[PDB]
């Protein structure tokens, strides 16, 4: 578990 | 506090992109300015094509690279260009993919009716008809384009989604939508229309090897199932990791999400993308190599 980009 | 959205690209690797995208940016603006202009019959209904493909890449060059180039390498938050940018760059990429990809499809068809049916093809497609083509294929871009206007969009992502810092370009619709409308773009403006341009050029490529008496028009030919032969393949290699990492993006599990996985997206996205801007630079360079007639007029069309 962890952080997600958020840019595509 | 707000550095929950920093990504951490080493700065060594942002100034090696960067000189990298600044490169192509002046070899892809140089190299398809001046191909309008030497473009500007069947040799000349393909200069509505290449015209077509040129125009999608300035597009591309000018106007999708400097937003990038800020707010995807460097400041990757706040967004700076607004609701409409956000959209708009999201729209205008994937239109000109699609405008690419159908060009080099249709590139594909009438270079085929060239050779195989030369006398269907005497009495070719009137000028204004090709261009009537070149303008639906275009418009039918723009139509597949839409789902981006809708899918992208601003959100802030700061912890209370109050703080300024937060504001982002960002997928704005549910997980499941995002897994079909990327689908949607990988599967019709890469996946199918290069299976198809595929095929097309293998059967081009054993047709010219089959006719193998008046002018030079082999050697023409020879030149056009050649370039088309090698966009094509550059099509390919440079837009797979770009899907890739686009499927990446929306399939991987929130629970599979690691900070390693996080990182190494940010660094795959400099080098998906900057396979993006060699696709929008590789083909003037492409058209100098092979055609002799268009690599010195080329130059001479530079110097003017």
């Amino acid at each position: 578990g962890g952080r997600r980009p958020y840019i595509l | 506090p707000n550095s929950d959205l920093d990504v951490n690209t080493d700065i060594y690797s942002k100034v090696l992109v960067t000189a990298i995208y600044l490169a192509l940016f002046v070899v892809g603006t140089v190299g398809n300015s001046v191909t309008l202009f030497t473009l500007a019959s069947l040799q000349s209904t393909v200069d509505y094509y290449l015209g077509s493909l040129a125009l999608s890449d300035l597009l591309i060059l000018l106007l999708a690279m400097p937003v990038e180039l800020y707010n995807f390498i460097w400041v990757h938050h706040p967004w700076a260009f607004g609701d409409a940018g956000c959209r708009g760059y999201y729209f205008l990429r994937d239109a000109c993919t699609y405008a690419t990809a159908l060009n080099v499809v249709s590139l594909s068809v009438e270079l085929y009716l060239a050779i195989c049916h030369p006398f269907k093809a005497k009495t070719l497609m009137s000028r204004s008809r090709t261009k009537k083509f070149i303008s639906a294929i275009w418009l039918a871009s723009a139509l597949l384009a839409i789902p981006m206007l809708f899918t992208m969009g601003l959100q802030n992502l700061s912890g209370d989604g109050t703080h300024p810092g937060g504001l982002v370009c960002t997928p704005i619709v549910d997980t499941a939508t995002l897994k079909v409308v990327i689908q949607v773009n990988t599967f019709m403006s890469f996946l199918f229309p290069m299976l198809v341009a595929s095929i097309l050029n293998t059967v081009i490529a054993n047709k010219l090897t089959v006719m193998v008496t008046e002018p030079g028009r082999v050697q023409a030919l020879r030149r056009g199932v050649l370039v088309l032969r090698a966009v094509v393949i550059a099509f390919v290699v440079c837009w797979l990791p770009y899907h890739v990492r686009r499927l990446m993006f929306c399939y991987i599990s929130d629970e599979q999400w690691t900070t390693f996985l996080f990182d190494f997206y940010h660094y795959f996205y400099m080098l998906t993308n900057a396979l993006v801007y060699v696709s929008a630079a590789i083909n003037p360079i492409l058209y100098n190599l092979v055609s002799a007639n268009f690599r010195q007029v080329f130059l001479s069309t530079l110097a003017c």
